[PDB]
């Protein structure tokens, strides 16, 4: 029909979506919006609808969550981030339902990502990969994981929630999450384990150091399998071995004071067994 | 997966149907222009992808039991609901459009796919542009493409459809700018584009530029340019300027429909690879080349051919080996002139062996061919409807004949046997007795050239010419063939001139292919062209011949060493 009719339809649909984004879907009518999406995509105006959806979503994000995260960067930063992620997801549920009715025809014809993937991408671009939020999140996660490694206990379910959030934000696999979280955490763990091995090689001998490094590996793999994502272990354990064992192998078995020769001369069976099972 | 359906799923669905028809355990009712449809939310959630969001999203409509759904038909929603309680769609041929519209509105994927298949199978002759605009309205790649090609093929022969006038620009641009126009001339598309903007001259002068440019320089002649000029709305200056631009640029190239070379389609040839038995190839009279075709079933043989006046190829009947660790099938197929494939059609009702298909008055007539026989009568015939896509029983043959031939002359059916001939009147659906031949010959075929039937061969070189206006059989001459041989004669029309395609075979000698030019008043087969063995190899004995136009670019040459 005329442009005024479709403009009014799009205006009312945008108003209804804005309400859904403000958690006011209880007073919205599923029929009215589905029929309007039907009569909108029917007239071959899906491009305008998609562009308007993207614009409304990114505007709502930049106005609400970009301000909320930057306003509470020190008072429950990760908690507010997880809450905003959950709100975005629970709104994009219905948003994706309607615009998935739209997505069938649109993405099967125009060959583009779905609206759920569109929301995930725009969220990744406007919140997580922000110029300031990204570095702040990196620094705070490194600080809290270092404080956890120091010996004192902190919250652990929140880290699992954040890692699952980043994994879902990847939206294709382990491309972004393995880079935004692991890459930095890897350098920090490298420096930490290097300093730890350098401190252990001088303060102890080849007798009690092996049990300590075994306990360290056990607690590290347990934290990585319980507090982090599902695979999470190949590069972590590779770098941990390359830092600890590849450095202690040359000096701890030959120097002096009950290394490998002395612990074999006196006849220590458990020492040889644990050294064989570790190396 | 661990899940059954033997007397447990069917029982569950029957209990759900009983609860529905008795109006039991219903918690949601659909209001459709005053009509009430009490139903359940579980079935609507498992069937439609829209009702799941209608009942899941915490909203006012989810809570409302009296939901007022509009922009939907009552009968269509009722049939969708009953398909959601029985699985039986039972769709007709008239309400398919509104049913598909309501299915796309409600996002019911299974019935959507069902209606899509039903529509893609039923693009016969007329609803082509209509369902094409339908698939343009509701983006449907499958329908869109089949309908696109269907229009490229038939639209370029009528170019006078009422639904064609009511088309969106982008669709018209895609249709006209494509290189799949089955037109032997370039002015027909020009005048078609003209009348598309003649019913909307002045009003639609914006498209009168893009569509004009689409026809290209081949038909953007100074004459039509100046015509459109003197015809436009007054006080239009820049329009003439932009029209003058369209004459030299934009890649004038030849089209594809002009390559309608009258060629020679063949079936059941001597296959090259010993893993295959037979093959279907073609011969070019002018290009002097041998093209190949894809086998329609790829395992079934003993088929019959027919060519409509619109240059269409069909295949009916045939036998296929049972492949246990030759069974007869009544399947039907049609050859695509561009995709080099075979799309099946409505199969026959009787499994025929080598059926003789004849085209007349737009209908396909399959005369005899072992429809299946085991009685004193048996003589039967089944005709096909190219428009309604169905088989219609007609008056059966008067006498039972084997290894017979049938042609069409002057919009009438003529079947030839050993010595008798009957003319089937399509208007009255009856057989009238015709002249009898003085010679008893079988295993031969006849050709319908002009107003005379030329029954050639039989067991030989018997040339018995029959005329319809005269109703008499006469002899003309004997074809010049080498002695001590068994010629395989093939009579067919070519270039509006009666010719023959014969092959001679001797003892300890190779086969030779050569076509001769026969004259009516001379009674002699002048040497027209001798098919060289360097391009064509042996064919066999059970091969058939028919005349038809094909495309060289779509088909592929048959590789064979000279």
């Amino acid at each position: 029909m005329d442009e005024k009719y479709v403009n009014s339809i799009w205006d009312l649909l945008k108003n209804a979506i804005q309400e859904i984004q403000r958690k006011n879907n209880s007073g919205l009518s599923f029929e009215e919006l589905y029929r309007n999406a039907y009569t909108m995509v029917l007239h071959k105006h899906g491009e305008k609808l998609y562009t308007g959806l993207r614009e409304v979503v990114t505007e709502h994000l930049i106005n609400k969550v970009r301000e909320d995260v930057l306003n509470s960067l020190n008072n429950n930063f990760l908690q507010t981030l997880n809450q905003a992620w959950n709100d975005h997801q629970t709104a994009m549920v219905m948003i994706r339902d309607i615009l998935m009715y739209m997505d069938r025809v649109y993405v099967q014809q125009n060959n583009v990502e779905n609206v759920y993937n569109l929301g995930l991408i725009i969220f990744r671009d406007q919140v997580v990969r922000y110029g300031c939020i990204r570095d702040h999140l990196r620094q705070t996660l490194l600080d809290m994981i270092a404080r956890e490694r120091k010996g004192e206990v902190v919250d652990r379910g929140a880290i699992r929630n954040a890692c699952q959030m980043l994994m879902i934000l990847g939206l294709e696999g382990r491309s972004v999450y393995e880079e935004d979280f692991e890459a930095p955490f890897l350098e920090m763990s490298a420096e930490f384990f290097q300093m730890e091995s350098q401190k252990f090689l001088a303060e102890n001998s080849a007798s009690v150091y092996i049990k300590k490094v075994e306990a360290r590996i056990n607690e590290e793999i347990e934290r990585v399998m319980h507090c982090l994502d599902k695979s999470t272990e190949e590069p972590i354990v590779k770098v941990v071995e390359r830092e600890l064992i590849s450095k202690h192998m040359k000096t701890i078995v030959e120097m002096e004071n009950s290394g490998l020769v002395h612990m074999l001369k006196n006849g220590k069976t458990e020492d040889l067994g644990c050294m064989y099972k570790l190396f | 997966e661990r899940q059954i359906n033997t007397e447990y799923a069917v029982s569950l669905l029957e209990q759900l149907k009983l609860f529905y028809e008795q109006q039991l355990f219903t918690d949601i009712v659909l209001i459709v222009e005053g009509t009430e449809f009490p139903c359940h939310k579980m079935v609507l959630a498992t069937c439609s992808s829209y009702f799941r969001a209608m009942f899941m999203s915490g909203l006012s409509e989810s809570k409302q039991t009296h939901v007022h759904l509009r922009n939907v038909d009552a009968a269509t929603l009722q049939i969708i609901i009953t398909y959601a309680y029985t699985g039986n769609l039972a769709m007709n041929d008239s309400t398919v459009e509104q049913l598909y519209e309501t299915a796309c509105f409600l996002q019911v994927e299974d019935v959507l796919q069902r209606c899509r298949e039903y529509l893609i199978k039923k693009i016969n002759a007329e609803n082509c542009v209509r369902l094409l605009s339908f698939a343009d309205l509701f983006s449907c790649e499958e329908l869109k493409q089949s309908a696109k090609r269907m229009v490229e093929h038939k639209f370029t022969a009528v170019y006078h459809q009422d639904a064609f006038m009511q088309l969106s620009h982008d669709l018209l641009i895609d249709i006209l700018s494509s290189d799949n126009l089955n037109v032997e001339k370039e002015e027909t598309v020009r005048e078609a584009a003209m009348l598309w903007l003649e019913y909307n001259t002045e009003s639609r002068s914006q498209y009168l530029s893009s569509v004009l440019s689409q026809i290209r320089i081949d038909a953007l002649s100074e004459v039509t340019q100046r015509a459109w000029f003197q015809g436009l709305p007054p006080n239009d200056k820049s329009v003439v300027v932009q029209g003058l631009y369209k004459s030299m640029p934009k890649f004038f190239k030849p089209r594809l429909g002009m390559t309608k070379e009258e060629m020679m389609i063949f079936i059941e040839a001597s296959s090259e690879n010993p893993c295959s038995l037979y093959s279907s190839v073609c011969y070019s009279p002018q290009a002097e080349k041998v093209y190949k075709l894809c086998s329609p079933p790829a395992d079934l043989h003993k088929v019959g051919t027919v060519v409509t006046p619109d240059n269409d190829i069909y295949i009916a009947g045939g036998q296929v080996p049972l492949k246990n660790t030759f069974r007869t099938v009544n399947c039907f197929y049609w050859f695509d002139a561009q995709q080099n494939t075979w799309f099946p059609k409505t199969p026959m009702l009787f499994v025929r062996i080598k059926p003789s298909l004849v085209c007349c008055e737009g209908y396909i007539y399959a005369i005899g061919g072992d429809s299946v026989g085991g009685e004193l009568n048996r003589r039967t015939v089944e005709r096909y409807d190219t428009e309604k896509d169905e088989w219609t029983m007609v008056s059966p043959l008067p006498c039972a004949w084997q290894w017979s031939a049938a042609v069409v002359v002057h919009d009438c059916i003529y079947v030839m046997t050993l010595n008798l001939m009957y003319c089937y009147f399509p208007r009255s659906d009856s057989w009238v007795e015709m002249a009898m031949r003085q010679t008893s010959r079988s295993f031969a075929s006849a050709a319908a050239f002009g107003d005379k039937i030329f029954y050639i061969g039989g067991l030989s070189v018997t040339v018995e010419i029959y005329d319809v206006n005269k109703n008499e059989w006469k002899m003309a001459a004997n074809i010049p063939a080498k002695r001590y041989s068994d010629p395989c004669v093939r009579a067919v029309v070519i270039s509006n001139s009666l010719c023959v395609f014969m092959r001679e075979t001797h003892l300890n000698e190779r086969a030779k292919y050569v076509t001769y030019q026969y004259d009516l008043e001379l009674d002699r087969w002048s040497l027209r062209q001798h098919i060289s063995e360097r391009v064509l190899w042996d064919l066999g004995r059970d091969f058939r011949c028919t005349v038809g136009k094909l495309y060289p670019s779509c088909l592929e040459e048959s590789p064979w060493k000279p």
